[PDB]
């Protein structure tokens, strides 16, 4: 043909889309059954449709442990209609895309491609989640595979730890492991997952967000495939309650790592939540395994003080995982095996100098404008502003406009910073250490710290 | 009498399972009307529809592309520059990796935490990255510090001081980068792969250059080289998001005043130092290691040459896949179905990487020692076939998946920016949605297989192996795998 | 059809001897089928609950003791033979259809018999 | 000192003899 | 790797080190990381500045002391006097063990 610098003759060219568009607004229409169907048109050529459930592995106990993680690896496989070559077959016919999460209280499901092909998207969701196959040699599969998915997880500390002390820190539903023991998975077969699933997912605890359809067609598809749903009464999550916790693997050799947490309020309190994110951009850090990028959190408190004034340290920032109802911040760190008294001493100075109220206005503004600009960018990506739609849904049925954070985020002086961060360390602390523990403190002296 | 079909445990356990079969026998009509498993071009030029890019020309050659979201919050501003380690020589080479450290190190208004306070107090983001033949700065920020940004740009490229401490500290960071080459073997196959392919051209440099070059360098290597390569014709600033042409062009005339007007051309760099093939491969022997990691490539095509949309569709209907992917054993590429049948690799993924005069096209894998040889029939039997048997079914499907992918992954204003500036470095303009559509529905099974023959058959292979690789075959056999003799 | 033995006495007496044939070594129909004669039986085999297979390995195991010892079942053990309760059909024509499934489609077989 | 295959495998070298 | 299997030995040792803190938190079952570094010239630096003829005894059940010594002391009374160092100091200190 013709070299790619000439333009191409004989194209049929569309208009171009206008310089501004007025945004669309969300639409949520519930059927009687409690399903809620949720929608926003969006001008760029490309659809993601997803279904959210509130399940996780905060209804595992006491007889389902490992139900949650399976069911995200058992997703798109066989169903009752459809082989699992077919429905692959299906979703790459048309480009699309795939993907689930599970959550300690919220798994997903999700298909993206161009909008022309909303039908066959949705036709294929619905089947997939709600007409699960469970065949034996498929179920017999994925437990192979998560084996594998659960070996690996000693590769990653922060991930590793993060579940430790998520186990330390609380006691009830949120204190089950969402990555199972082995023991734990040889119970495990299709039966369960049929038994664990028809429990849980009901039409009046799933959402099917939809991003980048009109409401009509999406309706037109999806309610003759929702309806059949009974009506379950809706009953209520189960409380967890925090406690103090260690975490200790003396695995021995080099490297230690730790993550010294505390806890914060949850989603539900909607002033607080945002005091726990800008405390976290407060904090700040990096992996300092990697450089690369200005303003990716080279001058927080935790960079510029730890790697800027004392090396030899291989890990250093802060981190923060809120639910519905409770939220844990903590501070990682990596060190030398040796180090870590030390380590562990400057998290804990960190954390008490915030406290008092040694921190500038300065440093409040940054982490407030970052706190701002890390909104605002990650809406950017039609993925998530799907998985927002759903998530917030699904906790609040209403979303939110971001503008609400903003002012928020706006509102906050030193003041609030330093009761809140005060609060938060007059708490019991969960402490978790793996690697070379042996010289890491112990856990009524690092809590006499604060 | 008989025990009925339930007291014997076995007989009530398979009485279970024939139920569920049975289950399965009788399907429901109404999940079942609108997917169909048989891939169908499809032909959406209304939902084509995208912004206008804009693309005004300075009196100096100087190019400001624009793709205006109004309705967005943010923006990305940069800067994409027709420069890179292939436009060195060798004793200035790693002269751009250096300068992309150096660049955020100061300039005569601001200093190091000047400009990381200006950026970081507005929530900005700044990055640097630099290629082969390709370096980019640019900026993401809210709508108001578009101009901001735009000054910070403007004052990095043309201020930089270059103090002689920074250069010092910055040559003790690079010279253990350079030390430290190791946990991505990835990259370092990629590398070989290009310094044996492209044996003493250009384009088989590194990026990061010999040590010897990085102990050397001056304040004046950069500055020199700073004079000769980012001219004005052969910089393009580019925005996307929250941002207007006109504001846009203003600035960048206001800003953008001291550059340098070297006279030199990218086409006649690449016409005297022209890029060529040569078949042959680096082995480097490390039973250390526990997986195995190699790459098998061809001579491809540049970024102009018509076939490189066919081989874009090829690359696709090779596929790539982890040992992670639910189902490699259902997919379209057979290679992949090949892969992830017989479980023998940990990942599978098929390249297509194009310059400006030539290009590569293969395949680079991730592998127990044991599965080496499997793995590498598998490999070079599906490439192979594409010079043979193309089914309508397969490139169908394949260019289905290329178009969505392509669509896609456009979503942010980064990757729109990223993509006008490559584009307008590459083919002078941004191809819009439907031509590119239209070149890619162009591509047939006949023009598969004429590709193929023209690229892979009977053709010379650069390969690039690393750790227990005993048992991967050698040049002979992958070279004598390259052609069929029942044909 | 004329394989049927409610409609036609033929089959009834074909049915007949081999169900007695059978009943003599305690062997379910659905045993005499080989995993080594097809790929498919292999598969189906594969897909079958351990506890079914393992009751047709230790009838497989008793019928080749009888025959080695050229012996036939008790006939208190013979009148509670299930000869033609199947455990195998269903499964053998699920993996037929996913591999009619798999060839219609172009794709590869998930499994090929060796060539000797 | 580093031993001459590590520092090949960390220096790609694109003027091979 | 066979001491999991019993419960009682694998808590007993456990609760040394979430009991104590210094030396005698020190597992006398060294973990499968600090077994790859063990080699005969480390346990050969450990045996001679700690087998020293002061921390030892020798002590025998069915013997007579005099043909015992007559045996004995050529063979041990060329080792070095080396003086008593302090025993190291451990600390109780309490604490908690755990493993799902
Ligand atoms: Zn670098």
């Amino acid at each position: 043909l013709t070299s790619l610098d000439m333009p191409l003759q004989g194209v049929s060219l569309p208009p171009p889309l206008a310089d501004k568009v007025e945004p669309s607004k969300l639409q949520i229409t519930t059927l009687p059954n409690g399903l809620k169907i949720a929608s926003e048109t969006t001008p760029n050529p490309a659809a993601s449709i997803g279904l959210y459930v509130d399940c996780g592995s905060i209804y595992e106990a006491p007889y389902f442990h490992g139900a949650t993680h399976l069911l995200e690896r058992m997703a798109f496989k066989s169903t009752l209609n459809r082989t699992h070559f077919r429905l692959v077959r299906e979703i790459e016919a048309i480009g699309g895309n795939t993907s689930a999460s599970a959550s300690r209280e919220q798994m997903s499901y999700t298909i993206d491609a161009l909008k022309t092909y909303v039908p066959e998207m949705v036709e294929v969701l619905i089947d997939s989640v709600r007409n699960p196959a469970f065949l034996d040699w498929e179920v017999n599969e994925e437990l192979r595979k998560m084996k594998v998915e659960i070996a690996e997880l000693a590769k990653n500390p922060m991930g590793f730890l993060l579940e430790a002390i998520h186990s330390a820190g609380y006691s009830g539903p949120l204190a089950s492991p969402l990555y199972a023991p082995e023991s734990a998975l040889d119970r495990l077969n299709g039966e369960l997952l049929e038994e664990f699933m028809t429990e849980n997912f009901t039409a009046a605890r799933m959402v099917l967000a939809a991003s980048g359809v009109e409401h009509e067609e999406l309706l037109k598809v999806a309610e003759p495939l929702t309806s059949d749903l009974p009506n379950v009464p809706p009953q209520l999550a189960p409380k967890s309650q925090y406690v103090g916790g260690d975490f200790r693997q003396h695995t021995g050799g080099e490297a230690t790592h730790f993550a010294v947490a505390f806890e914060v309020p949850g989603w539900n309190n909607e002033k607080e939540a945002v005091t726990a994110t800008v405390l976290q951009m407060l904090m700040g850090g990096g992996g300092s395994f990697s450089a690369g990028g200005p303003g990716k959190g080279m001058h927080s408190w935790l960079y510029r003080r730890v790697l800027n004034e004392y090396q030899e340290v291989q890990s250093c920032t802060a981190f923060t995982s809120i639910f519905n109802d409770t939220g844990l911040f903590g501070i990682y760190g990596c060190s030398s095996p040796q180090f870590a008294a030390k380590a562990i001493e400057l998290a804990a100075k960190e954390l008490k100098d915030v406290a008092g109220g040694k921190v500038n206005q300065a440093h409040l503004d940054r982490a407030k404008a970052a706190t701002k600009s890390a909104v605002l960018m990650n809406l950017e990506s039609r993925m998530i502003a799907a998985e927002d739609i759903g998530r917030q849904i699904l906790t609040y049925g209403e979303r939110k406009p971001v503008d609400q954070f903003l002012k928020s985020v706006d509102q906050l002086t030193l003041k609030d910073i330093a009761d809140f961060t005060s609060k938060v360390i007059s708490k019991p602390l969960t402490m978790g250490s793996f690697g070379d523990v042996l010289a890491v403190p112990s856990y009524d002296t690092i809590s006499s710290k604060f | 009498s008989p025990p009925p079909p339930h007291l014997m445990p076995y007989d009530h356990a398979a009485e279970i399972i024939k139920n569920k079969i049975k289950k399965l026998e009788n399907p429901d009509k109404r999940f079942l009307k609108y997917a169909s498993p048989h891939p169908i071009l499809a032909s959406h030029n209304h939902i084509l529809s995208a912004p206008e890019t804009r693309v005004t020309t300075l009196p100096n050659g100087l190019r400001v592309a624009t793709e205006s979201n109004l309705s967005a919050k943010t923006a990305t501003v940069g800067v994409w520059i027709d420069a890179g380690s292939r436009f060195e020589s060798d004793e200035t080479n790693g002269t751009a990796h250096f300068l992309e450290h150096m660049i955020f190190k100061g300039t005569d208004r601001r200093t190091v935490r000047a400009l990381e306070e200006e950026i970081e107090d507005i929530g900005g983001h700044l990055n640097a990255y630099t290629s082969r033949e390709q370096t980019t700065y640019y900026a993401k920020v809210l709508d108001s510090n578009v101009n901001q940004a735009l000054d910070v740009l403007a004052d990095i490229l043309q201020n930089s001081k270059f103090e002689e401490q920074r250069i010092n500290r910055e040559r003790d960071v690079i010279l253990r980068e350079m030390q430290e080459v190791e946990g991505q073997t990835d990259e370092v196959v990629l590398d070989h792969l290009h310094a044996t392919a492209f044996q003493y051209t250009p384009l088989g440099r590194t990026i990061l250059g010999p040590a010897q070059n990085v102990k050397s360098i001056t304040r004046e290597d950069l500055q020199n080289y700073i004079k000769t390569h980012y001219t004005a014709s052969r910089m393009v600033i580019a925005a996307a998001g929250a941002v207007k042409h006109e504001e846009v062009v203003e600035q960048v005339k206001k800003l953008f005043t001291k550059l340098s007007s070297d006279p030199t051309t990218t086409s006649q760099l690449v016409a005297n130092e022209p890029a060529s093939f040569t078949g042959s491969e680096v082995r480097m022997i490390d039973d250390d290691l526990p997986l195995a990691q190699f790459a098998v490539a061809f001579e491809g095509a540049s970024w102009t040459d018509p076939d490189s949309v066919a081989l874009m569709v090829m690359q696709t209907m090779l596929g790539s896949w982890n040992k992670n992917v639910g189902g490699g054993k259902h997919v379209g590429s057979d290679l992949t179905q090949r892969v992830a049948i017989n479980e023998i690799a940990e990942s599978i993924m098929a390249f297509n990487t194009n310059y400006k005069d030539t290009g590569l096209f293969g395949v680079y894998a991730v592998a127990k020692a044991d599965c080496l040889d499997d793995l590498s029939y598998a490999i070079m039997y599906e490439v192979t076939k594409l010079a043979y048997r193309v089914s309508d079914a397969d490139v169908t499907r394949a260019r289905n998946q290329l178009k969505s992918s392509l669509l896609l992954h456009m979503d942010g204003t980064s990757p729109i920016a990223e993509d006008i500036g490559r584009q307008l470095l590459t083919y002078g303009r941004r191809i819009p949605t439907a031509e590119l559509f239209a070149r890619i529905d162009a591509v047939d099974a006949s023009t598969v297989k004429r590709v193929a023959n023209k690229y892979i058959y009977d053709k010379d292979i650069a390969i690039s192996a690393i750790g227990p690789i005993q048992d991967l075959p050698d040049y002979n056999k992958f070279r004598r795998r390259t052609y069929w003799n029942r044909y | 059809r004329l394989v049927d033995p409610r409609k036609n006495f033929l089959a009834r007496m074909h049915m007949k001897s081999v169900s007695n044939r059978l009943r003599r070594y305690g062997l379910r129909y659905d045993d005499l089928y080989d995993p080594l004669y097809d790929l498919d039986i292999k598969e189906a085999l594969n897909r079958l609950p351990r506890e079914i297979v393992d009751a047709r390995n230790q009838r497989l195991m008793r019928a080749m003791d009888l025959s080695m010892k050229h012996e036939y079942l008790p006939d208190n053990l013979q009148a509670v033979q299930t000869p033609f309760r199947s455990y195998l059909q269903d499964m053998l024509a699920l993996v037929k259809r996913e591999r009619a499934e798999r060839e219609a489609l172009g794709a590869l077989p998930l499994y090929q018999r060796t060539i000797p | 000192e580093v031993p001459a295959t590590v520092e090949a495998v960390k220096t790609p070298n694109s003027k091979i003899v």
